[PDB]
RNA sequence: UGCUGA
DNA sequence: AGGACAGCGTGTCAGCAATA
């Protein structure tokens, strides 16, 4: 009965992560504890969450827990069916021992038709936003940063880069060429703020 | 223009163990107010002793008929009547009042540090004879044994 | 001689050294002579796993991102000047460390840098 | 012996690191850019204030300040530049701040509109939603929640919007140290607050007539402020 | 219009030469000289009047510039 | 290259 | 693709003799 323990904090991992992307999440599931958990739920198909976005209710998302332990091109193509079909296009696949390396080529493969991601479940055991020294990440709007690039008067390069396999640009789910400003706890201003291009 | 007088006697000639060299720092107490005073006095000048006494007055002014002292240092003055019925004359200035510790107590006492030169002295008592003195406050301290 | 029954990648050997503080003694730490951040995850109910710390900066660099890595650098060489009683002002020490992870990646300040 | 050798290393290492570090200069919008532009730093100390000028605009050092600041005022700054200065926008923004963190005291609890639209937990979980399994993986409960939110709540008064909102950002971000009174670092103004607070009970026993005020103090320490840039 | 209203102290090095490396070249002094043979007592003592027809032409990082006058900069 | 000085 | 490996690197500061 411990997997059961890695599976819930897998789900308070993803929930937390989910609503840290602004999908409308409900204060139980992310204050939900074990003994209750358990009550409501074993499987590993009966675990898949779909959420919805605060805005553009259409734009939904849908996370996997695939059994295999290492997922493979036939497992990717049978819910990116199940995606197709449900009229979603965003997904989320927690892996238990990794993806055969033919399949993170074939997810990248797949146009932002159904844009999937994957995750390791040793990676969501823990939220790495939560440690003492990451700051607060924030994906800034199209129209934020033409006035950051103004008042600066900067070019897009020529910014601070944040690696696109960044632990922390991967858990807020930041696309190539998008801004993300950062809130730095600093001992000596307080709150320092600084701006990554995502690349 | 005196501040305070009164009739002290020493008690302890120096209890901190810090020793100095031609200053001795005696601990005396008042008679009839039960003031203290901490004052360190240049003893190879003036040499003072255990359970000696001495009245000691606190003023703003040497001349005792109400004129202030310009601030100025001339030893060819001609008014001679400034007090000189004292041995030892000192002149320093206070830089510390602060009333007592003492909260949810009446504690109306005041202790009044005053600096001459090097030579700290320090008047504790009730504030009601202690309300003469002013930080930044210049002031003579004489003295004279009994 | 080279051959083990079972260890985690990485890891040598750990030590509770009991006591880390004295304003809220109650201190204990886990301290390791190896490094790997995800085999430290299982025991997010014995271990705190923010207040997390690691000297490399390159597996912090890869764990938790690139501006937790600045941090590190930082401390790093704070830690380095303080055995000496020596005392860098802060505004440096953040002028480099974010000029070293200026574009994504901890780079070295040498001849492959340029 | 060891001198020798340490010497030989270090001359080493500091000549790489000049030889990378040397065209980072402060640039007249206090962005520190390289030779190119690259944006390296938006505030040089992260607050700007090279370092020896921070020296007396640490706390503890306030009491000097206060006690000559007569002279400091006419020997450096003077009434010239007290009065010349104009505060309302970033007295505004720490005003904001501040009653953002008095609404928000655990500033790490996951705001959000539809998160403070649960609070009504319990009136879904009393006998709402009782009856069903988790349709799409989230609830049987958390579908009633979504339901009553989604299009059965107001047009453009369902502000729950306002109650989960982002702290202003903090003023040297906005507000331009250099032209601009009052704005300073968010940890250089709490530390004026808790000197002010301690500094107004200690005049109330002070046997010593103090001529400057709280707020001449404050004025005092925010010109010393930007003036250390 | 946006930049800070004082005058740094590089820039108060580098009009104190500039002005000068224009008296030393026979320019004429409008601050009234009193007997002094250097030129850089001359120029402070033009700064110190406000009396100095320099612009300093404060760069930019990406090229655009802005004009101050040394009239119009408060000198420390 | 052998010396020497900080 | 697991390696084996050959391949570049720097190294505070000024004088004198003397000799290539």
């Amino acid at each position: 009965e411990e997997e059961t323990y890695r599976l819930w904090k897998i789900r308070k991992t993803i929930m937390q992560l989910c609503h840290d992307r602004g999908y409308l999440v409900t204060q139980d599931e992310l204050d939900q504890t074990l003994e209750e958990f358990k009550a409501q739920s074993p499987r590993r198909t009966d675990l898949t969450v779909l959420v919805a976005h605060n805005d553009d209710p259409t734009d939904q998302m849908f996370v996997f827990f695939p059994e295999e332990p290492k997922v493979g091109i036939k497992t990717i193509k049978v819910y990116c069916q199940r995606m197709q079909e449900e009229n979603i296009t965003r997904a989320l696949i927690v892996v238990q021992q990794g993806m055969t390396p033919s399949a993170k080529q074939s997810l990248v493969d797949m146009a932002p038709k159904y844009i999937l991601e994957q995750f390791l479940q040793q990676e969501l055991l823990i939220n790495i936003t939560e440690h003492e020294l990451v700051p607060e990440h924030v994906v800034m709007t199209k129209e934020e940063v033409t006035e950051l690039l103004a008042r600066y008067k900067l070019r897009e390069n020529q910014l601070p880069r944040i690696q696109a396999g960044d632990p922390v640009a991967r858990y807020f789910g930041i696309k190539r060429g998008q801004v993300v400003k950062i809130i730095r706890p600093s001992e000596t201003a307080g709150r320092y703020i600084t701006y990554r291009l995502v690349q | 223009g005196i501040l305070f007088e009164d009739i002290f006697d020493v008690k302890d000639i120096d209890p901190e163990g810090k020793k100095f060299d031609r200053v001795s720092r005696l601990h005396c107490e008042s008679e009839s107010f039960k003031m203290d005073l901490i004052l360190d006095v240049n003893i190879q000048i003036y040499p003072v002793d255990l359970g000696d006494k001495f009245r000691l007055v606190i003023a703003s002014t040497l001349y005792e008929d109400g004129t202030l002292d310009d601030g100025e240092y001339n030893p060819t003055d001609d008014r001679p009547s400034r007090a000189d019925q004292f041995e030892y004359v000192m002149y320093g200035k206070v830089y510390r009042i602060e009333g007592d510790e003492t909260s949810t107590e009446a504690a109306t006492r005041l202790s009044a540090y005053v600096s001459y030169g090097g030579l700290l002295m320090r008047l504790q008592g009730d504030a009601n004879n202690l309300h003469g003195f002013e930080v930044d406050s210049r002031v003579y301290l004489l003295m004279k044994k009994l | 001689h080279g051959a083990v029954i079972y260890a985690t990648k990485g890891i040598t050997r750990c030590l509770l050294n009991e006591t880390t503080n004295n304003k809220n003694e109650k201190e204990l730490v886990l301290n390791t002579e190896g490094i790997n951040l995800p085999e430290l995850f299982k025991y997010a109910e014995v271990l705190d796993l923010r207040r997390l710390y690691s000297n490399d900066i390159h597996a912090i660099a890869n764990t938790y991102g690139i501006e937790a890595a600045l941090r590190v650098i930082e401390k790093e060489i704070k830690d380095v000047f303080a055995v000496y009683g020596i005392a860098v002002d802060p505004r440096h020490l953040s002028l480099v460390a974010d000029y070293m992870c200026f574009e994504g990646v901890y780079k070295p300040l040498n001849r492959f840098g340029i | 012996v060891d001198t020798a050798v340490k010497t030989s290393r270090s001359g080493y290492l500091q000549r790489c690191i000049i030889k990378h570090l040397e065209g980072l200069v402060v640039q007249y919008d206090l962005t520190v850019r390289d030779s190119d532009g690259s944006v390296v730093q938006f505030l040089y100390g992260e607050d700007g204030l090279d370092i020896p000028k921070t020296q007396f605009l640490q706390p503890k050092q306030f009491p000097f300040l206060a006690s000559n600041y007569e002279v400091i005022m006419k020997s450096q700054h003077l009434h010239e530049v007290l009065s010349r200065a104009d505060p309302k926008k970033a007295l505004h923004h720490f005003r904001a701040i501040k009653k953002w963190q008095s609404k928000h005291p655990n500033t790490l609890l996951r705001r959000g509109a539809f998160l403070s639209y649960s609070q009504k937990i319990q009136e879904a979980v009393k006998a709402l939603k009782l009856e069903s399994e988790n349709r799409n993986g989230r609830s049987p409960g958390t579908q009633e929640m979504l339901r009553m939110w989604y299009e059965l709540d107001e047009e453009s008064r369902r502000k729950y919007q306002k109650k989960a909102a982002a702290c202003p950002d903090p003023s040297l971000s906005v507000w331009r140290p250099d032209i601009y009174f009052a704005s300073v670092s968010e940890t250089f103004e709490t530390k004026v607050d808790d000197y002010s607070q301690e500094w107004a009970a200690q005049t109330e026993k002070s046997y010593e007539k103090s001529e400057l005020s709280l707020d001449r103090l404050r004025t005092l320490l925010q010109l010393k402020w930007q003036r250390s840039l | 219009r946006i930049t800070t209203p004082y005058m740094t102290k590089y820039e108060r090095a580098r009009v104190l030469g500039t002005r000068a490396l224009q008296i030393a070249m026979c320019a004429p002094v409008m601050v009234e000289l009193e007997g002094e043979t250097d030129p850089l007592l001359i120029a402070m003592k033009e700064l110190k009047a406000r009396k100095i027809p320099i612009i300093i032409r404060r760069y930019l990082p990406d090229g655009s510039y802005e004009d101050w006058g040394v009239d119009e900069l408060i000198i420390t």
